[PDB]
């Protein structure tokens, strides 16, 4: 896949305590065209787990369906084990590193959370196989408009209350809504706490327009 | 007319044959005795020397940090066996980067000491194992056949005269779910005591000991830290 | 990397340099630029470090595999001609390897020059790498097939000594190795600096 | 048998493949597993020997899952039975992939079948001693339950059973209805044939495994709660006595 | 192109009752010549000749891959070969390496065996057959001997008369091509015999 | 599944023969009567077609299948492998009409035939072709017939019988075969030749003939074959 | 019937390995003794007219540069694992740069002792068990070290092992003269006394070979002259 | 692929199949060798088969190269296929080492080539034993003998083929030093070895020598029949002056 | 197109005394021109006598370091030992040769103990090839380490001073003092410094924190 067709744009992930949190477009683009208006770009892995992917929306309709078969086929055998976030997020660089050796990259940027064993992970890994993991994520465009808002608030109070972080992931999507040439107003918020992986349905951002009356010229 | 001369002909009365004599292989080895607790597992086998100039030979495997096996059979097949399982071990941890889980290990044993017992001219691997592992669930005793069935054992013991330590066995399941650690090899000791004559007993030449534990990952315990666990018995009763 | 080598009559001196550089940046200058294939073949590098450290090895390998089957030390000759079969697959891919195995054989002296390229010619003196020409120069108007093994060691540290003030790519302190006919046995390790007072004054 | 019965490559004079009936012993061996398609699901009852006190109790299961929304209740040697459960894992999951939805159980029984009976013509290989039993509930086509036998043959079924007393709890099984209750009600009756086939003479005890799968789990398959399986063995103890 | 790198040139021409076929000699490289005497006619049989013109390397191996496939057909089978059917014979063996041609151009110039009725026909480099009744023509001369033939051929010839204007028509072609030249021999097949000349031409 | 045997079933008796190719010719000489007899101007080629009823149907299955636009099979031996030669024939002529230009010739498409046969008698765990074909055609201006053995050989005749009594129709076409027969008489030849083997009366539906001359070959429709039998055209 | 190569006797050991074990009872003799001062490999070059070269039958061989190796029953078979274990000790010198232990080598070997395939192999498999035992005799990071390998596929340590024809009478006279202490002399003599009592040839300085390796030498073997000298002890 | 075991282990500890081909190369024609000191000699038994023969498709003593000369016993059509592989050996060893092939390495590979077949799927093992001769790059002769089962050894006299016990107790009662002093001396004691097992002899001795750093010479039957007059004239001295 | 690689800074250092070897690093984690993540090792301890350190292309950081750990264990199971350090370098070379026509893009560097208990380091061209040395920067700011340190260990180019041996104190010291000049001049070097020292004791951990900017 040396040239994507159909990608979305940017994936926030935050750490807080007792869970983590997931924000991203419905948005999918082909070009400057916004073909399809209402797309989920994050999915349920199981209970503990969930993935966020900016970049081609077809290798991500494929890990959505080899990641899925890879789980079902674990809960066959009804051993109580299941897989990590810590797990997910390994086998995932494996497969992209993979795929970048015979040429072939999964042109992704994926955002792996999940929350087991009383512990929060947030993981990245990229369309070459860096991967790592950090309290902030954010992917594509993220990485320099929400990153620094993100991280600054991380950097002076390094816990967060779930209530905290879902402003914290509004204040920085419609920072992107703003800037970022490729987004949508209505955009999904997941949340992975103790009790499960719920996803938010189309949340709006409602914005304001001030600064059009100062410019005279 | 016979029915013995491949593993590919049923039998007139719905058994195979050379999937029994698979079974004697066993047998005919040293004997072994594993056994678990709640927090450790253990696994004490006797090993046997051919004269007195030759050294006794090896019957604990390390395999992983946290798995080890306990042949008994045709050692030819049982470093195909271990090859094969260190080779999965090495593999979940390149993947996943976890330790494999012990009845997930077992599994593909399953599958791949299967094959061979359904295709021309093949055989089965005449070794029969017994796995000790900690992983999540606690402690786990495994016991494969050359049949290529396998069970989760609360404790087993193969090999010559293992009809005897599956008595002692039968016979304090009760106590080893709440023993401390030397109190759980000290059983597994008396056990693995019972397949010898009355002739003789354990030394520090005949036994090696493998535990695997909560906090400890497998270790095997030679000639000379055999004394601390052999120390502290008493003599086999007359 | 400037190596040289020449055979005379007490047997066959090899001389290297020690400089490598990542281009414009010295590396490291302590690499020992001969390579003990056996103890009794020397090898050289003067391509890309990694190739010769590499294929040279792997010759090792094949060279004592030979010796333990047929009872005898291996021809050097011969083993100049493991090293271009080896190597002669891979022409194309980018190789680089400018290595003269040198050691002594039921022939007295012996000296082979193999390139990445494929070439392989026995001769007398050779000079391989980024300094060789500096060195053919030196060493051709000092050198006669009879020398005392105190006049060749003079001229092998002088011949790789002006190379090393020419060129760039050379430097570091310069090895010495002489194969005598029981042997390789390692002569000297002066380094650049201290040769640089004996001979302005 | 001379010459009849070495290959599964022969016919004999009759017309009988003596290496497949052969492998219908393996099957006769085997302690009993029964089958009970409700109108609303299935139920799996396996009439697990315990043998000794060495083995750990809900271990060395008959009872599988094939896939997330199918289960399999195998009779004979269980070393095929785990070949088997690997070759239908195998094909479900494939099938998923390349169409998108789960695989109806009507067909994932033939492609076993075949699979069954690819092995009943060729030398290489020898009949798999093993018959097993396909149950799945959906809602969009109903509780359904196939069973295959070494021969390669599937069948439907409202209610089956398969091991060495196959021929009692069949028709223990006829004077139950069954197209009329619930999981919740059948469950009790599954439990209580599997203690009226049994001996306690013959073998030293058993454990009773029983298997959702129906309206109750959402179509998943999933073994019963250990409160539902105390209940029903409960209710066989004491319909045992009278 | 890659046969401009040995130059070559064949024309066949039919007659009445008889058929010729005319090469010139230059093997060169490029500019270089190396020999003056180098064939690019063979028998194929007794009154059936084929001429390969372009990269003499081609010329060599479809002359020698087709001796070893036609040699193998006249045995096998025991009739001799029909001149209709080595055409196809040879679009086969090129097409057979449609991708990474060869790089030659034959002209097959015959008498059928079993009667005498004349034929020729060239191919493309890849495999075509095209038969005509005028005359053919490959090399690197194309254009010059096309030129010459369609003004000198006449409906029915003797065969002196023949020998006549194969003759003139390649010699004025060659001359006029650099990579050509250095003499031109000159088979005409009758039904009786097969006469071989030789035209003494520019050493230019 | 089995990768194959390898190992040959024919092989040597300590007299010399291959068995299993001498079994092979009993299957043939068991089966339906055929005849052949070339006219010095075309061949013909006729065999019984009988049946165990009335159920049947005749337009069905044919004895006399064309290989090429002048090339024709009958046979006597196993239906089977007659169906299969007939097949592999089919891609032989065709692959050489491919590479020539031409249609195969018929001297090339016995031995081409007789060598397939051939390597079933060397091959691993195949027996030999239960089969023997008559191969009639008309190339180059002649006609002509062999006849293919499961042994692979074959022999080129001039009239011959095979199947059922081919002892007595071999004698009776030796006697009753005279050179520069007419086309149309040999066609009376024939049926009369296949007469002394076949049981029951005679029909347009029992008997299955095929010419070959320059025209090419082709089956004689069953309206052409009642007024042979007749005998009144 | 006719059983293939791998087929389990009721007993419950293969018959084709049962056989490789009674292949050894034809083979030469060979005693090596280990000690604390290195270990000492005899074998006898069993001759069979006077026109045979007594030069050209070794039955030692250098495996490397610290790890001998005799051989005693089918002496083709052996040349092919011979030649397995010196390309694993180099392998394994190309890759680390140090010595095998002589523990390792002995493994490596004992895989491949094992693996014949009637059916479903490859082309270039063994069609049978190999027909040998051997007995590596190293000295590595452990001290000197001797294995005993048998066609079965298994190695055990020892200390003092005879193979071959002789076994028995030779293991016997092996356990009453071997003890902890006993250095490289006494060991060397020790081997020539016991061969000279199951030789039903003779001791002559062309009828045995006599090889040692130390933890300060490489692997060195006896010339003609040094097996005189310890005849005349004998 | 036909893959079959065909060599087994007896249950008695042998392995048939190498014993049965050991009895493939009893039935063959006696050939027998000795080296000299600056000659080596091999001697096959049988040129004479017919007055139709062609002579030089009945050989039994061919070449692999320059230094190496190899005489056979047993199935003519096996050993024509190992003398080939060998040939090829020869080749690629002159290729990759610059000095020729010596006789301890060319025969290394032809044992190493029978035992092979004595262990590989489907095969058959070769039925031939070898003498194979020659000078090595240091200017001494070599005679090794291989045999069907992959194994060899150096020999100084040997003799293979049927009536090879017979000539093996002749080679230990007459070879010494005080024969094999010249070069025709030991040409003679190959003639008495072969005299023992023929029945006519001069003309079924084919006989060949090879010397020093020159190549193979076939010799012509008259120089044979010389060497055989030569025989009968020492045996009537060698009984009437001991009388 | 697609670039199979990507740069990623971070620098390793690795001082070998004659009693400990010291391996230190880095920790940003850099791409482009954005900071990815702020706390990354490049520092892998891997026997109780060995470190790694790995810079460049954390794609390849990561999957190499996963492959050592795998023949390492492979080895401890057929040899029963534990592998020293001349070994795993040895070996490391024969890793990166493996892929000689699509290369590893890692800076390596090995600090260890052999077998006299002394100071080892082995440094790593990308395509193989390694050399023993007492002191090899690698990396990014592998040009602002080399000519500072290199003096002071080594002693080039000064005259009339003691060449007293390397204290454990004196090289430490040392190291935090070349990295807080390093991040000060390069911008592939901050955030946080760590230091591995391997002596037969065990090893120990330290942090230190550099320039955030």
């Amino acid at each position: 896949t040396q040239n994507p067709m159909v990608t979305g744009t940017s994936v926030l992930g935050v750490k807080f305590e007792g869970g983590v949190v997931i924000a991203a477009d419905m948005l999918g683009s082909y070009g400057s065209l916004a073909r399809f208006r209402n797309i989920s770009r994050i999915m349920r892995v199981n209970n503990s787990t969930m993935l966020g992917a900016s970049g081609d929306y077809a290798d991500f309709q494929y890990l959505k369906q080899v990641l899925g078969q890879m789980v079902i086929d674990e809960e066959l055998l009804g051993d109580g084990h299941s897989y990590s976030p810590r797990a997910i997020h390994s086998w995932l660089t494996r497969a992209m590193y993979s795929r970048r050796s015979k040429m072939n990259p999964l042109w992704n940027t994926m955002v792996i959370g999940g929350y087991a064993d009383g512990e929060s992970f947030l993981g990245y890994v990229d369309m070459l196989g860096v991967a790592y993991e950090a309290p902030s994520l954010a992917t594509g465009y993220g990485a320099y408009l929400a990153q620094p808002l993100l991280r600054e608030v991380l950097e002076k109070q390094p816990v967060l209350s779930q209530t905290e972080a879902r402003d914290l992931v509004e204040r920085c999507m419609r920072v992107l809504y703003y800037r970022d040439a490729r987004s949508y107003n209505r955009f999904q918020i997941a949340t992975v706490t103790e009790k499960g992986v719920e996803i938010e349905g189309p949340l709006s951002t409602e914005t304001n327009w001030d600064i059009a009356h100062m410019i005279s010229g | 007319n016979q029915y013995d001369n491949d593993v590919t002909v049923w039998s007139p009365q719905g058994r195979i044959h050379q999937i029994e004599y698979a079974m004697e292989a066993v047998k005919q080895g040293s004997a072994t005795v594993g056994l678990k607790s709640k927090t450790h597992a253990v696994l004490v086998a006797l090993k046997r020397a051919q004269s007195e100039l030759a050294a006794h030979q090896k019957k604990i495997l390390h395999v992983d940090n946290h798995i080890g096996i306990s042949i008994a059979g045709l050692t030819a097949d049982a470093r195909l066996l271990c090859n094969f399982m260190r080779q999965e071990c090495l593999d979940s941890r390149f993947v996943f980067d976890r330790p494999l889980p012990v009845s997930r290990l077992v599994s593909l044993i399953g599958s791949k000491t299967q094959i061979p017992t359904q295709r021309y001219g093949r055989r089965p691997y005449g070794v029969g194992l017994l796995i000790a592992g900690y992983d999540d669930m606690g402690p786990h005793i495994f016991q494969t056949c050359p049949s290529a069935n396998y069970f989760d054992c609360r404790a087993m013991s193969i090999g010559a005269r293992s009809q005897s330590a599956r008595t002692y066995l039968e016979r304090h399941m009760s106590e080893f779910m709440e023993c401390n650690l030397n109190e759980l090899v000290k059983h597994g000791l008396r056990a693995l005591r019972e397949t010898l004559p009355a002739e003789q007993d354990l030394t520090t030449k005949n036994v090696s000991i493998g535990i695997v534990g909560k906090d400890l990952e497998f270790t095997i315990y030679d000639d000379d830290d055999v004394s601390p666990f052999l120390e502290g018995l008493e003599e086999r009763p007359q | 990397t400037t190596t040289l080598a020449f055979k005379f009559r007490h047997g066959v001196i090899v001389a290297a340099d020690s400089r490598a550089t990542a281009g414009a940046y010295i590396a490291s200058q302590t690499v020992k630029k001969v390579i003990e294939i056996n103890p009794y073949l020397l090898g050289t590098m003067a391509g890309g470090a990694a190739d010769c450290s590499f294929w040279e090895r792997l010759l090792a390998r094949q060279c004592r595999i030979y010796e333990l089957r047929n009872k005898e030390r291996i021809s050097v000759a011969a083993a100049s001609k493991l090293l271009a079969n080896m190597v002669y697959q891979y022409k194309g891919m980018g190789l680089s390897m400018g290595t003269m195995i040198c050691g002594w054989d039921k022939r007295g002296p012996g000296l082979y020059y193999v390139d990445s390229e494929g070439n392989r010619i026995s001769g007398a003196t050779f000079s391989v790498g980024s300094g060789s020409v500096y060195a053919y120069g030196v060493m051709d108007r000092g050198y006669s097939y009879d020398l005392e093994v105190e006049q060749a060691y003079d001229l092998a540290r002088r011949a790789i000594y002006q190379a090393t003030y020419r060129d760039a790519y050379s430097g570091g302190a310069v090895n010495l190795y002489h194969v005598r006919e029981d042997g390789w046995i390692r002569v000297s390790s002066d380094n650049v600096a201290d040769l640089h007072e004996k001979y302005s004054g | 048998g001379t010459g009849y019965d070495l290959s599964a490559s022969t016919f004999s004079p009759d017309g009988r493949v003596f290496q497949v009936e052969y492998a219908m012993k393996a099957v006769e061996n085997s302690s009993t597993a029964i089958g009970i398609r409700c109108k609303d699901g299935v139920v799996f009852g396996v009439e697990k020997l315990v043998l000794s006190k060495l083995y750990e109790e809900g271990s060395n299961k008959r009872l599988f899952n094939v896939d997330r929304h199918v289960g399999m209740a195998v009779a004979g040697l269980l070393a095929d039975a785990r070949s088997l459960a690997d070759i239908a894992r195998e094909e479900a999951s494939n099938f998923r992939s390349n169409f998108g939805y789960n695989i109806p159980l009507k067909h994932l029984a033939d492609r076993v079948a075949m699979y069954v009976h690819a092995y009943t013509l060729y030398s290489a290989v020898r009949p798999f001693g093993c018959s097993f039993m396909l149950g799945s509930y959906s809602v969009n086509d109903g509780a359904q339950l196939y069973m295959i036998d070494p021969s390669g043959v599937s069948y439907g079924y409202w209610g089956c059973a398969i091991g060495k007393a196959r021929q009692a709890a069949k028709t223990e099984i006829e004077k139950l209805q069954m197209k009329e209750m619930t999981c919740r009600d059948i469950v009790k009756e599954v439990a209580k044939i599997i203690y009226i086939v049994h001996d306690e003479v013959k073998d030293k005890a058993f454990e009773l495994e029983l298997s959702w799968v129906g309206e109750l789990t959402n179509g998943r398959h999933e073994i019963v709660p250990k409160d539902i399986r105390e209940e029903a063995e409960k209710y066989a103890k004491e319909s045992l006595k009278e | 192109s890659i046969m401009s790198y040995n130059g070559g040139a064949v024309m066949a021409m039919k007659g009445k009752n008889c058929v010729a076929i005319a090469a010139d000699r230059r093997f060169g490289i490029q500019a270089q010549m190396v020999t003056t005497d180098f064939q690019k006619i063979f028998p194929m049989g007794d009154r059936l000749y084929i001429g390969l013109a372009g990269l003499a390397t081609d010329v060599q191996t479809v002359a020698q891959r087709l001796k070893f496939r036609l040699n193998l057909y006249e045995l096998k089978e025991g009739r001799q070969i029909k001149p209709y059917t080595l055409m196809s014979m040879v679009a086969n063996l090129l097409y057979e390496k449609r991708f990474g041609p060869y790089y030659t151009e034959p002209v097959i110039a015959g008498l059928d065996p079993k009667t005498f009725k004349p034929f020729i026909c060239s191919l493309d480099l890849i495999g075509c057959p095209m038969v005509t009744d005028d005359f053919v023509v490959s090399g690197t001369c194309a254009e010059q001997m096309y030129g010459m033939c369609e003004s000198l051929w006449e409906p029915n010839m003797d065969p002196d008369h023949l020998f006549e204007t194969i003759s003139q028509a390649m010699l004025n072609a060659v001359d006029r091509d650099a990579v050509s030249g250095m003499g031109v021999i000159v088979h005409i097949i009758e039904k009786d015999k097969i006469t071989t000349r030789t035209l003494k031409a520019r050493m230019d | 599944a089995e990768r194959g045997y390898s190992f040959s079933l024919t092989t040597f008796s300590p007299s010399g023969k291959l068995v299993q190719i001498e079994y092979a010719l009993a299957a043939v000489a068991g089966g339906a009567p055929s005849v052949g007899i070339k006219a010095a101007n075309g061949v013909v080629l006729a065999t019984e077609k009988k049946q165990k009823s009335i159920l049947y149907d005749e337009r069905s299955v044919h004895k006399v299948e064309p290989i090429t636009k002048h090339i024709g099979l009958v046979y006597s031996g196993m239906g089977p492998d007659y169906r299969v030669l007939v097949h592999r024939a089919r891609k032989l002529a065709q692959q050489y009409y491919l590479v020539y230009q031409e249609p195969i010739p018929t001297a090339q498409l016995v031995q081409r035939v007789a060598s397939v046969m051939q390597e079933y008698t060397q091959s691993g765990g195949v027996r030999p072709f239960g089969v023997s074909l008559l191969i009639c055609g008309w190339n180059e201006g002649r006609p002509y017939l062999f006849q293919s053995d499961p042994s692979g050989a074959y022999f080129a005749w001039k009239a011959t019988a095979m199947g059922k009594n081919y002892v007595n129709g071999k004698t009776f076409l030796e006697k009753r075969y005279n050179e520069d027969l007419e086309l149309e008489d040999a066609i009376h030849t024939a049926i009369l030749t296949l007469k002394e083997s076949f049981e029951g009366q005679m029909t347009e539906d029992n008997i299955e003939v095929g010419i070959c001359n320059e025209a090419g070959f082709r089956r004689l429709t069953p309206t052409e074959v009642k007024d042979y039998l007749a005998a009144i055209a | 019937y006719d059983r293939g190569v791998n087929t389990f006797s009721p007993e419950g050991r293969l018959f084709q390995v049962e056989y490789a074990i009674e292949a050894i009872k034809l083979g030469s003799t060979a005693i090596g003794i280990q000690t604390s001062e290195g270990v000492c490999l005899a074998v006898e070059k069993r001759i069979t007219s006077p026109l045979m070269e007594p030069s050209s039958i070794e039955k030692i061989v250098e495996i490397d540069a610290h790890i001998g190796c005799a051989m005693s029953g089918l002496i083709a078979d052996a040349k092919t694992l011979i030649d397995k274990a010196r390309v694993e000790t180099q392998n394994h010198w190309f890759t680390y740069n140090e010595t095998m232990t002589v523990e390792s080598v002995t493994q490596a070997v004992s895989n491949l002792a094992l693996q014949f395939g009637e059916e479903d192999a490859d082309p270039g498999a063994m069609s049978r068990p190999f027909g040998v035992a051997l007995l590596f005799g190293g000295v590595d990071e452990k001290g000197p070290q001797l294995f005993h390998m048998d066609p079965s596929g298994t190695f055990v340590q020892c200390d003092a092992r005879a193979i071959g024809s002789a076994s028995e009478g030779a293991q016997s006279s092996l356990q009453e003269v071997y003890h902890k202490s006993m250095t490289l002399k006494e060991a060397i003599k020790s081997s020539l006394i016991i061969l000279k009592q199951v030789m039903e040839e003779k001791l002559n300085a062309t009828n045995i070979e006599l090889a040692t390796v130390q933890p300060g030498q490489n692997f060195h073997m006896f010339t003609k002259e040094e097996l005189e000298e310890v005849i005349k002890d004998i | 692929s036909y893959d079959r075991a065909i060599t087994v282990f007896s249950p008695d500890g042998h392995l048939f199949q190498v014993e049965y081909a050991q009895e493939a190369v009893k039935k063959g024609s006696t050939a027998v060798g000795v080296r000299g000191r600056d000659i080596v000699v091999l001697g096959v038994e049988k040129k004479s088969v017919a007055k139709l023969q062609d002579e030089r498709t009945v050989r039994k003593i061919c070449a692999l190269d320059d230094n190496v000369c190899m005489a056979f016993a047993g199935l003519t059509a096996d050993a024509r296929i190992v003398i080939n592989r060998a040939r090829v050996e020869c080749q690629s060893h002159r290729l990759t080492v610059e000095d020729p092939v010596t006789v301890e390495y060319i025969t290394r590979y032809i044992a190493s080539l029978k035992q092979r077949y004595t262990q590989s799927n489907g095969r058959r093992p070769f039925g031939i034993s070898a003498l194979i001769v020659g000078f090595d790059f240091d200017g001494t002769p070599r005679l090794y003998q291989t045999d069907p089962s992959g194994t060899y050894h150096a020999w100084k006299a040997n003799a293979i083929g049927r009536g090879a016990k017979s000539v093996r107790e002749f080679l230990e009662k007459n070879y010494t030093d005080e024969a094999i002093e010249t070069d025709d001396l030991t040409i003679k004691l190959v003639i008495k070895a072969l005299l023992e097992v023929v029945q006519s002899g001069g003309k079924n001795i084919e006989l060949a020598v090879m010397r020093r750093d020159q190549s193979l010479k076939i010799l012509n039957p008259e120089e044979i029949e010389k060497y055989v007059a030569e025989i009968e004239k020492e045996k009537e001295e060698n009984e009437k002056k001991k009388q | 197109r697609f670039s199979p690689y990507v740069f990623n800074g971070g620098t390793i250092l690795a001082i070998a005394g004659e009693d400990f070897a010291i391996v230190a690093s880095d920790t940003r984690l850099s791409e482009g021109f954005s900071i990815h993540t702020r706390d990354s090792p490049k520092c892998y301890k891997l026997t109780d006598k060995t470190v790694i350190g790995c810079s460049g292309f954390h794609g390849d950081c990561l999957t190499l370091t996963k492959i050592i750990e795998a023949r390492l264990k492979m080895y401890k199971h057929s040899n029963n030992k534990a592998m020293t350090t001349g070994a795993i370098a040895a070996m490391l070379s024969t890793i990166l040769y493996s892929r000689r026509f699509f290369p590893y893009y890692v800076y390596n560097i090995i600090g260890g103990l052999d077998e006299e208990g002394k100071g080892a380091v082995y440094s790593f061209d990308p395509v193989g090839s390694y050399q023993r040395d007492s002191f090899k920067a690698g990396g990014s700011a592998s040009a602002m380490l080399q000519p500072l340190l290199d003096n002071q260990v080594g002693f080039k180019n000064m005259q009339n001073v003691e060449h007293v041996p390397l204290s454990l104190d004196r090289a430490m010291r040392l190291v935090k003092d070349v990295f807080i000049s390093a991040a000060e001049r390069d911008v592939y070097t901050g955030d946080a410094l760590r230091i591995c020292i391997v002596t037969k004791e065990g090893i120990r951990e330290e942090t230190v924190s550099l320039r955030k900017d």
